[PDB]
RNA sequence: AACAGUGGUAGGAGAGCGUUCUAAGGGCUGUGAAGCCAGACCGGAAGGACUGGUGGAGCGCUUAGAAGUGAGAAUGCCGGU
RNA sequence: UAUCCUUGGGAGUCAGACUGCGAGUGAUAAGAUCCGUAGUCGAAAGGGAAACAGCCCAGACCGCCAGCUAAGGUCCCAAAG
RNA sequence: GACCGAUAGUGAACCAGUACCGUGAGGGAAAGGUGAAAAGCACCCCGGAAGGGGAGUGAAAGAGAUCCUGAAACCGUGUGCCUACAAGUAGUCAGAGCCCGUUAACGGGUGAUGGCGUGCCUUUUGUAGAAUGAACCGGCGAGUUACGAUCUCGUGCAAGGUU
């Protein structure tokens, strides 16, 4: 229940290869595109379908 | 060619890492939407220092900002404070506070 | 009076990490490990000073073999045919070069040939 | 082409070829010579037995100096055995003049 | 000393339960902050040599100044006044550059008052000569007068 | 001085024909060219052998009672699992892992031996679909 | 010159390298002292150069003489990670 | 080619182990104990015995891409019928 | 003063018997250096501020407030050569291919593949040990002095040496 020795730099590294995190899905607005979510209203000119509600 | 710095903003290096390297390497104008669309908690820092450089470079220089990509986009360390916390049976292990130093650099392609 | 004494520290343990480069992982970089590793090489290097003329002359040996089968012969017949007839004292390493370059090595051969009767 | 017998190992050699060999006497500018032909090679092969009679191959010496540098060093575990030493070998360069038959 | 390090005679813990190398007082020679062992101690230099080895080594020194010509020998050796330039006015006269010994016999004042401000001269009594001085000095002045006296106490 | 050689090799495709030699007997020297033993240009880092081709492996033979005697064990790495299964079902039914076992028995042991294995063919019957490389006849020394 | 010899623990004998201070004398630095960092130099070893960068005021040589005289291990002490 | 006297007596050492030969104790057993005698290890690397303190051959000043042999070996792994 | 020079020298070079610990007698730390002179950054830009980029002072601003020099462990960014069929005390000897050019030298970097190869110290008749010790890096850390005996060497003088 305790590690036997310490841990290298090499192996350290290879473990760390899957932590890490993705771009989000996005896209931009019919009117004022401003780059907002898929599928979300903006909040301040990704007007969904419509006005900007927020 | 201009840069910005912030020395000394207060949030342990490994946890901002994870967005830097995100950021690296692409267009001026399509990194902020990037940035302001991530739900970490670096995310306003590093958009606050990536404005300043923005501006130091219009302003300083001419150099416009229709053009800008991001060239150098590193994290660093900085200095620590040390707390304690009690267990049980008098025991009072130890507690880091960590720190860091941002950096970015913004260049004409 | 009082001795300090620092510099002559640090000046002996860099010229042995300096000469640890290239070594994996920490063995380039922390003293006490490198300091080991250096003295097992020096260990090594005279041991196999030693093995490298033990280990070209096999070479030598299969390569004169191949070439004296070639002509139909042995490697030991052909050996005992030369130190019997006019004492050539090429070695081993100038037959395999005329091997290799050959068509010198097969008159030598007949030479040979001539005496094993 | 030709087999020569310098120092205690065995040569071949070809004219313009230069080659380092044993410490021999001292001086450059001089043009040392070998007596020891074993085989004479090309088109003519003449094989000696155990030399070939009348035969001599001329060289010019042009440097004389010392190899780079060997660190020895052996111990023996435990029992407190430690030993360094350097060493440097002279030799002698060569150009080859003149094969003579 | 290790016992007078203003410190503590208790032991820092105990020797068994804890893992934990055994120590006694926290101003051990180990410890950050404990007595020096062994170390610079108070104590004399001097020592003494038989009276007849001391008479041979001054006359050598002093007949080994002969053989290179670095004695001068004067008469009367009178100064008027004290004024330090009249000194080396009769220093340069006599061609002295380096350090150079002023040996008298009669305890001159004014010789003595002169020539203490000049940064290469000394000025020495007959009876106060020794190897040192007579060795570290280069030209030798000295008066006839102190001659007698020097070659007449050994 | 002495001259290795790397990019420089030549190879070419033998057929040897195994119609009533030994088992033990012809694996040694098709081991020995598969290595390259032949060639005054050998050299022990290099794999300067050749190919060879072997045909009519259902008609190798042993000797004294060794066709019910030998028998060859492959257990698995479950418990229990030792498998088994005699010469003469090899000889029947698997003619070619039965000359290939024999041949990588007697070759060395690392990267290099399993490309010297890897130039091996084996087959049955008389006939071999490689006429585009154009093979020769080898005559085994015995 | 000619012959002979050169594994080594406890241990005996011999010859040497570096550090700090003192004495002699001699000489070097703001046109760049010490320290620090590189390199493809030299010596049988312990060691010693040279060149470039940094640094921003000291430092070395020869012959003697003194010693708080050389670190990889003590479940060693202190600090940082 | 030695021993032998003196001095520093300057030292260190006082549970040795296994193999061959001759005995004791003991089931007449022991990788057991205890003696006499030769060797090696201790404090000895290199070749052989698959690996293998004490077994067989043999004693490492340093370099060489030279030659002859010892114990042991010559179908392939792996030098040589 | 052939004494120390900030882990040294007093426990204390700094608001030290202080801060902390104990009911009490009592125990007892850590912590020096901008520049010759504050001449200690008016003004502009990003930012809620902190912090920056310019412009200025200065011999120096990489000298900007724990501000002389600034090593190692430790953490990162870029890039030349290798790496997804391989069994490794991590080296050493042999060796192609690729990339470079030196205190010019039978040069430098990386290395597909082949041979050989059970860390260091201590203690034992005997250890790769499944016998003991060490997370790593840096600093500190152990045959001395005084007074008496005895021997060799160098002197001085000798049947006389020496206060």
């Amino acid at each position: 229940a305790v590690p036997f020795r310490r841990t290298s730099k090499m192996k350290k590294r290879l473990r760390r290869t899957h932590f890490k995190l993705n771009v989000p899905g996005m896209t931009e607005c019919p009117s004022c595109g401003e780059m907002k979510l898929s599928h979300r209203v903006c909040k301040a000119c990704g007007s969904y379908n419509g006005k900007d509600i927020n | 060619q201009a840069k910005a710095v912030a020395r000394t903003v207060r949030i342990a290096p490994r946890k901002a890492r994870l967005v830097m390297d995100l950021i690296r390497g692409k267009q001026v104008g399509e990194a902020v939407s990037i940035l302001n669309l991530t739900p970490r908690a670096a995310s306003p820092i590093i958009e606050k220092v990536l404005k300043s450089a923005i501006a130091n470079a219009e302003h300083n220089y001419e150099m416009d900002a229709n053009n800008l990509v991001i060239s150098q986009a590193f994290v660093d360390e900085g200095p620590t404070l040390k707390r304690f916390r009690p267990r049980a049976m008098g025991r009072a292990s130890q507690i880091n506070k960590r720190t860091s130093h941002i950096t970015i650099v913004v260049s004409e392609k | 009076p009082r001795v300090k004494g620092g510099t002559v520290t640090r000046k002996r343990r860099k010229k042995v990490l300096k000469l640890a480069k290239g070594y994996f992982g920490s063995k380039h970089t922390l003293y006490k490990v490198a300091n080991q590793q250096v003295m097992k090489s020096g260990n090594y290097a005279f041991r196999d000073r030693r093995q490298k003329k033990r280990d070209f002359r096999k070479l030598w040996i299969t390569r004169i073999n191949a070439a004296a089968r070639m002509n139909g012969l042995s490697y030991s017949r052909l050996m005992h045919g030369l130190k019997l007839s006019g004492i050539e004292v090429n070695r081993k390493m100038l037959a395999d070069l005329a091997v290799n370059d050959l068509t010198a090595f097969n008159q030598l051969a007949d030479a040979a040939k001539a005496q094993l009767n | 082409y030709a087999i020569i017998k310098t120092g205690g190992k065995q040569i071949k050699v070809e004219e313009g070829q230069t080659v380092y060999i044993e410490k021999l006497a001292a001086e450059a500018g001089e043009t040392v010579t070998f007596e020891d032909v074993l085989f004479v090679g090309g088109d003519n092969v003449k094989v000696g037995n155990p030399t070939v009679e009348g035969a001599t191959v001329t060289a010019k010496v042009e440097k004389q100096g010392r190899a780079k540098k060997i660190t020895v060093f052996r111990y023996k575990p435990k029992k407190n055995v430690h030993k360094k030493q350097g060493h440097r070998q002279p030799y002698t360069k060569v150009t080859i003049e003149k094969i003579n038959a | 000393n290790r016992s007078e390090v203003r410190g503590g005679g208790r032991k820092p813990w105990r020797q068994k339960g804890t893992g934990r190398a055994r120590q006694g007082s926290i101003r051990s020679p180990q410890w950050r902050g404990g007595g020096v062992v062994f170390g610079p101690t108070p104590r004399s230099y001097s020592y003494k040599l038989p009276k007849k080895v001391r008479r041979l080594a001054i006359k050598s020194v002093l007949s080994s100044k002969v053989i290179d010509n670095n004695i001068i020998v004067l008469e009367d050796l009178t100064l008027d006044t004290a004024k330090t330039k009249e000194m080396a006015a009769i220093l340069k006269g006599l061609s002295v550059e380096k350090k150079a010994l002023i040996v008298t016999a009669d305890a001159n004042e004014a010789v003595a008052l002169s020539a203490r401000n000049i940064p290469g001269v000394t000025v020495v009594e007959a009876n106060g000569i020794n190897v040192l001085d007579v060795v570290n000095h280069e030209k030798l002045l000295i008066t006839k007068a102190a001659v007698e006296k020097v070659e007449e106490v050994l | 001085t002495p001259m290795a050689n790397a990019s420089t090799i030549e190879r070419k495709w033998l057929v040897v024909d195994a119609a009533g030699k030994t088992l033990g007997r012809l694996s040694s020297e098709v081991a020995a060219i598969l290595r390259g033993k032949h060639k005054p240009t050998y050299t022990p880092h290099v794999d300067t052998g050749d190919h060879v081709i072997i045909i009519n492996a259902e008609k190798i033979e042993l000797t004294g009672k060794k066709l019910t005697d030998k028998i060859y064990y492959r257990h698995t790495q479950h418990p229990g699992g030792l498998k088994s299964r005699t010469a003469l079902e090899m000889r029947t039914n698997y003619p070619e892992k039965m000359l290939e076992l024999a041949i990588k028995g007697m070759l060395p042991k690392g990267s290099l031996g399993r490309q010297m294995f890897k130039k091996l063919n084996v087959y049955r019957g008389s006939e071999h679909p490689h006429e585009a490389q154009k093979p020769e006849v080898y005559e085994l020394r015995g």
